């Protein structure tokens, strides 16, 4: 019973961690595909315009 | 005249002017010549892709934009180039516009075709299905090719796919009768000179007696300019074109990079006033794709089978150029750094190589249910992987627990060795028999050899080996 | 010594000069700004030439129009007049040649930025000398010797082969370049060790690590002042290159050191962008590519028509954030031969050198290094390879199986014989004792963290008792019964000694 | 005396001015305009030429605010580069842009003056000795020794506590060794740069009677000045630096904070001059501005210019290029790591990145050489291991590993240097640190010594003997 | 009414004037604390007015950076942030505090508008909409205050 309990305080604690760390890496991801696609077309908007 | 001069010349694009008597049409062959820095009668030879108004034409040269000088006179062939074919035009290593960089004797140069050609239209195009066995074990199991069909090696950073064309190459060459021919297209030029090395060594070359090759090499350097590159890959195609035709014999391609052709284009395109695309290229890869997968086609009239590495820069698929590449293939086979990491050779994820060619009534159906099961626990593997990194496979439950051991020794066993990698892995590689590997994999996937420990598995040629190098192993873990 | 004999020479210099009739191509500067010189007229100017100023600060004439022509100021013309006659020089950018360069810091114009003196030089090269020939050359199948453990071992270095180092800031790809440099000592290889926009203290330190080591006897250093026109920042490792073209086709296999080359791209860049010849990926000019590649494959190893000698490449690109889709080593390791790395975590954690050979590949193979070497440890690479991967499988480490404890803590005390102290450029051949060392599992039982002081007490150990190994093996470079009895016998009378105690 | 003339075109900050076709000035020097204003037509509008651009035409850059003039001023050619006051005019006075006091005190004679920029000194008059000096604060003296003399590198983004820690590295050597002390701010809060100037004020280090005995010269650049001022306020701080390690011919020291304002001025005049974009915004040059900047500073054969920069690393973004410049331009990284002064660490400073070439061996002793390694291995162990710590929790690793966390974190909180000017900012007075503690305290962590006081016993102490003491003080309260 | 002089453009605005605003309201707090006066400006919000510079850039076609924000923003938002201080008895001492608002998004303090005025400004102020959401208003968060 308390083998099954740290390993549901285990699995309890991991869900969160997981949950806040995609909290975190999905801001990340939404801020690097935003920093990388305007990077992309203001660089090709460059290259466009330059003439 | 057709004399005219060049107005403008910047990086390998060259604005020629010419009075308004004759103005060219695209595509056509300019030469600059009788010009050095040395005073040197040297020639440049420049093709145009886009004619400026005015009489005036921005061309691409094929040689460096050194020696020649603005206001100078050009000659026009008052024609497309041709590319000097024929089996006359086998053995020797020659030139985009052909001229041959052998050193030795040039070939005879009579029969020339144009180097911008008509693409054959389907109703040419041999729809005669067909299977291909080359010998390298996860291919053709997996991703089994069409004797007839493109074959694609989409490759990471560097990692085994130019290894794996010499392999495949040394494979097949003697096994088809019929022409072949390597076409270096931008490539390393000390790989493709250790590959001319391996055909004179093989005697594919045959180099105390020529055009009994049946393999001939073409090659254009990285180091020539964008405006070679941009047309070597249609030297190339012409020359497997005239083969495919006029010899109509069965013809074997294995140009590598067509991404550097495809970087090459793009990289005259934004000097030549064009703007650019979505990221990497030229607004018009899919054209370039669509001119060169339209010509290498297997004809009603003459078989073809053009297998072709395609090296994805920051090694994905998302990119654009593989984007259409992948939609231009028909026999895909796409390596990982993962898998390389891990010394896997080749280092293709299983997962994404495919082809159209791995229908089960066209395989054999056992085959093909080999097949399935080993993609089947390979990808579950591939799920399971970072579950094992965070929370062990001690822990990961057991009717997974059999099959991530399961696929992790199916990878490593259809790792196999080459016969020209030995200098990179130890021991000479093997020519494995697909009969050979379906039944060892109907040992591991069913869960005969569960036994083995995995690295009995790794870099084996053949399983009844692998149970050698299992006993081998067991004795070491007594001695 | 002064005036009191040097008006003959005066008179030698004036009287038999020249007065020719040179008619020249000679232009009206129109648009300086920043660096580059937008010149109206010049007509008939070779794309190439250096083109004279009033002032002195030469300029290549890199694009051209219809009307004017970009040229650059290789020098920085601070002060030039609107309409100034700027003629070219009409030759292409040559480049004197000398065996008395070994030892000067030489700028890009060829200039000895040593203090050491001017040089006498005869030739002119060339600075866009071609390739050498496809069939021309032979296959890398020398060895060429790093003087670090890991890379002979693993992923070989080869006279000929251009092996990219890469990796991060701060992680020692400079020491590295520059061991692998003051190794040769008697290997007769010329270094060239062209160091681009970086800070010239950093160069002082290095030639002051050279003038140490002995090894700016036979190098040459290119610097790069950070301060120099990017111009001149980037042509500079073309000059290096032709430098050592000028070695590598008498006989004279070289080695050159380009440090870096991304701040190569970005000078280049920057000219380009001046230029307003328009930009391609990641706000490069897209060319970069083409440039790097005349630069590498002008670097390869001659075949015995033509000298036989070699131009082993090491071009050093710097990479942030240990990425490689960054576009300047997207490109150069397409265009050579195989790619090295330094990983911050392996060199911070000890690995140092940091060459993760997971990521980490020599793409031409054994054939370039030696064949002792080879028929000891061939398999190494692939071996540990497997011990990277199930040491990070190993993190699930419960009940491992024997086989793979064994397995691990055997490519474990591999690992720890990667291990090589700061600057301690061991012997090939010791490099042969420590490769058959593990290879042969003598270091299996032995303790594990210990064998950084097993290796040394070994080596000291063979290199007193049997000096006879190393230099029969290096004579016949071929691991034979004789190298393994004289190895397995001082490993029985090391071991013994380190053992007690 | 030169070319008298016009002002042709004005674009807000950057300015295009025609002048007689006969002679054009030089490049890269200066000259006035006279121009107008609301009283009197006064040459507070000096100006610098950038391009040539035909029709004897020059474009220009701006060093004051440029309102109010217009096309056709009466431009006034003064030929040579930017001249600047030097010598020991500087000392002490807080004087700008252009060299003028704007410290509300006498204008300083101009019986020496420099022009504002010169060529890289040479590769000869370049330094040998690796020189190194502490500083007093523990986690720099660990494993980021200063190469003085050499390049000194502040990274970071922003609200990390960079220009603080500058003002704790000018509060220790401002009375510790150097000769005389030049500040520069580039960009910087102004409020904060009258701010550290009365520091140096209240500490005395500064002179307010007798000025000429000051060994200071904070030639600050505010913030609020024109593109032109923030482009050229480094190369004016450098000039006064260059003058001294050449005429006092004496060790100066160098804190300028930050270049990246230097260089963004660079980029938004770039961006007006027409000349085309660079990777994410910047100016093409960059390069070559950074190489500048940076090759004009040395340690001579006589003056050990030991200069300080501060990089504002924008959002915190280590592959942008205006930092992948500098810290190839440098010796002594120092990245600021925002998260750990999120976790509260004061100062915040990795140990991954912030580096040096002085770590050698043969430099710090190879005993503090493997005291700076034995820390550092652990540390990037303890990251390796918190990037899967976090996820799945504190008690899945081994025994050894646990350990290991624990140690690592020892060392991350012991490094929590209090400072002795943060005391107005925090609350507790700072503390000073040598070597004996850059010896010791490593070495009761990594023994074991201490080794069951709780992370807070070492946390924001120094002294390793004051972490024990506050261990002893927070056992005893319980 | 009498403490403040509230200043109002609104979205409808053109990007121009929204731009011109705070400045204004800069200006005229000049005068105010420039007469012996203490006085406090309240921009809001300020990541506002750097999005109209934005498009009063882009429309001038200026080649925007960092995030396709103009290089030039940290300069601009300096000029009104840096005219906000406290003068000495030399000229009156009036003081210009100042809270210049500036909503970021998802707490990307690493994004280029925050962090350029945090790179201008005396400190941060946090407001998490976690704590907001828990119910702790104001939801300052003191831990990075
Ligand atoms: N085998 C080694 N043992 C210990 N330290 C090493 C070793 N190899 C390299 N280093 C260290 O790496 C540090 C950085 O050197 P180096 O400048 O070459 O790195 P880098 O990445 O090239 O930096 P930069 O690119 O700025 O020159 C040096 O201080 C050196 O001591
Ligand atoms: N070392 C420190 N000691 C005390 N407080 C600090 C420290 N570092 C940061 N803080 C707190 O954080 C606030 C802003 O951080 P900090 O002053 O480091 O940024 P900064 O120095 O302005 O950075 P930069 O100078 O590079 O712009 C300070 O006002 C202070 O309240
Ligand atoms: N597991 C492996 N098996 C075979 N070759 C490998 C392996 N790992 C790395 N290599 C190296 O990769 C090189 C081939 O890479 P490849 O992609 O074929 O060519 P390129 O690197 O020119 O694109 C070989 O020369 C070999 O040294």
């Amino acid at each position: 019973a308390s083998e099954l309990a740290a390993r549901m305080t285990a699995m309890s604690n991991a869900t969160d961690n997981a949950n806040e760390l995609k909290k975190t890496l999905s801001i990340n991801y939404n801020r690097a595909r935003q920093a990388k696609i305007t990077g992309e077309i203001l660089e090709i908007v460059a290259g466009a315009n330059a003439c | 005249k057709n004399l005219g001069r060049i107005a403008q010349i910047i990086g390998p694009v060259l604005d020629v002017a010419f009075p308004p008597g004759k103005m060219p049409n695209i595509y056509n062959a300019l030469i600059v010549k009788g010009r050095d820095t040395a005073g040197q009668p040297m020639n440049v030879t420049c093709e145009v892709q886009q004619l400026l108004g005015n009489n005036r034409v921005r061309a691409v040269a094929m040689s460096a934009t050194d020696g020649l000088t603005r206001g100078m006179e050009v000659i026009d062939t008052g024609a497309p180039l041709s590319v000097p074919v024929g089996g006359a035009t086998l053995g020797r290593i020659f030139n985009v516009l052909g001229e041959p960089v052998d050193n030795l004797g040039p070939v005879d140069t009579r029969t020339t075709s144009p180097i911008h050609r008509s693409a054959p239209a389907f109703t040419q195009l041999d729809t005669k299905l067909s299977i291909f066995e080359t010998g390298i074990k996860v291919v053709d199991l997996l991703a089994p090719y069409r004797r007839g069909g493109k074959i694609g090696l989409f490759g990471g950073a560097g990692v085994g796919k130019t290894v794996l064309i010499m392999e495949l190459i040394n494979n097949i060459a003697k096994a088809h009768g019929g022409v072949s021919v390597f076409g270096g297209v931008g490539e390393r030029t000390r790989e493709g000179n250790d590959l001319y090395m391996e055909m004179k060594e093989s005697g594919v070359i045959n180099e105390q007696n020529i055009a009994e090759s049946k393999v001939a090499l073409v090659y254009g350097q990285m180091n020539e300019p964008p405006g070679a590159r941009m047309r070597v890959g249609l030297t190339a195609l012409t020359m497997a074109e005239y083969f495919r035709d006029v010899n109509e014999q069965d013809v074997l391609l294995f140009i590598d990079n067509i991404f550097r052709f495809v970087q090459a284009g793009s990289e005259v395109s934004a000097l030549l006033g064009r703007m650019p695309s979505a990221v990497g290229y030229q607004p018009t890869l899919s054209t370039e794709m669509g001119s060169l997968q339209e010509r290498i086609t297997s004809t009603k009239e003459g078989s073809i089978t053009s297998i072709q590495a395609v090296y994805v820069p920051a090694d994905d698929l998302t990119d654009p150029a593989p984007a259409t590449t992948f939609a231009h293939l028909d026999a895909t086979t796409v390596l990982s750094r993962g898998l390389a990491a891990k010394g896997i050779y080749p280092a293709v994820d299983p997962l994404d190589s495919t082809s159209t060619m791995l229908q089960p009534r066209i395989v054999g159906e056992e085959h093909y249910e080999i097949a399935q099961r080993v993609k089947e626990t390979l990808q579950r593997y591939k799920e399971l992987q970072d579950i094992i990194a965070i929370l062990g496979l001690d822990e990961l439950s057991e009717e997974d627990r059999l099959t991530v051991a399961r696929a992790r020794k199916i990878e490593r066993f259809l790792s196999q060795p080459f016969f020209v990698a030995e200098v990179f892995t130890g021991s000479p590689g093997k020519y494995v028999g697909l009969a050979e590997t379906i039944r060892g994999f109907q040992l591991i996937l069913s869960g005969e050899l569960d036994s083995l420990p995995e690295q009995a598995f790794y870099l084996v040629g053949n399983i009844d080996e692998a149970t050698a190098k299992a006993m081998n192993l067991e004795m070491e873990s007594k001695l | 010594i002064r005036a009191d004999e040097i008006s003959k020479i005066i008179r030698e210099r004036i009287e038999g000069y020249n007065r020719e009739v040179k008619v020249v191509n000679t232009g009206t500067v129109l648009q300086v700004g920043d660096g580059i010189a937008r010149i109206h007229g010049l007509d008939e100017v070779m794309a190439g030439e250096l083109v004279e100023f009033e002032e002195g600060t030469i300029g290549i004439a890199l694009n051209l129009e219809s009307n004017n022509v970009g040229v650059v100021l290789m020098g920085d013309g601070l002060m030039i007049q609107e309409g100034s006659s700027v003629k070219a020089t009409g030759r292409i950018a040559q480049i004197p040649v000398s065996e008395a360069y070994l030892g000067r810091v030489i700028n890009a114009l060829a200039k000895p930025i040593d203090g050491r003196g001017e040089i006498t030089a005869s030739e002119s090269r060339l600075i866009e000398s071609p390739a050498p020939g496809i069939m021309s050359r032979r296959s890398v199948y020398e060895p060429l010797q790093t003087g670090l453990i890991a890379i002979d071992a693993m992923i070989p270095v080869g006279r000929g082969q251009r092996e990219l180092i890469i990796g991060d800031r701060q992680t020692g790809k400079t020491a590295v370049a520059t061991d692998t440099i003051l190794n040769q000592q008697g290997q007769n290889v010329i270094c060239v060790y062209v160091a681009i926009g970086q800070k010239a203290s950093s160069v002082a330190q290095v030639v002051t690590n050279f003038q140490e080591r002995g090894a700016m006897e036979y190098t040459i250093v290119v610097a790069e002042t950070a301060d120099s026109p990017a111009t001149l920042q980037y042509l500079a490792p073309y000059t290096g290159a032709a430098l050592a073209e000028y070695f590598m086709y008498r006989e004279r296999h070289t080695l050159i050191i380009y440090d870096d080359l991304s701040k190569q791209a970005q000078a280049y860049r920057q000219m380009s962008l001046l230029l307003r010849r328009p930009p391609g990926r990641e706000a490069y000019p897209g060319d970069v590519f083409y440039l790097h590649s005349r630069l590498l494959e002008r670097a390869a190893k001659l075949s015995s028509l033509l000298g036989e000698g070699s131009m082993t490449a090491l071009p050093i690109v710097e990479t942030q954030a240990g990425d490689v889709s960054a576009y300047i080593p997207t490109n150069v390791i397409s265009i050579t031969d195989g790619q090295i790395f330094l990983s911050a975590d392996l060199f911070n954690a000890g690995i140092r050198p940091a060459i993760n050979v997971g990521i980490s590949v020599s793409r031409v193979g054994s054939a370039a290094q030696i064949k002792a070497m080879k028929k000891v440890a061939g398999k190494l690479k692939l071996e540990l390879a497997q011990f990277a991967e199930l040491e990070a499988f190993a993190q699930f480490a419960s009940d491992l199986d024997k086989a793979t404890q064994n397995q691990l803590a055997r490519g474990q005390r591999l690992r720890e014989l990667l291990k090589q102290p700061q600057s301690a450029p061991l012997t090939v051949e010791e490099q042969v004792m420590t490769i058959y060392t593990g290879t042969n599992g003598y270091l299996d039982s032995l303790e594990l963290d210990q064998v950084r002081k097993y290796l040394v007490e070994l080596r000291t150990y063979v290199k007193t008792n049997k000096p006879e190994f190393q230099e029969i093996i290096s004579s016949t470079k071929t691991f034979t019964e004789e190298a393994e009895a004289l190895l397995k016998e001082a490993i029985q009378e090391q071991m013994e000694r380190f053992l007690l105690q």
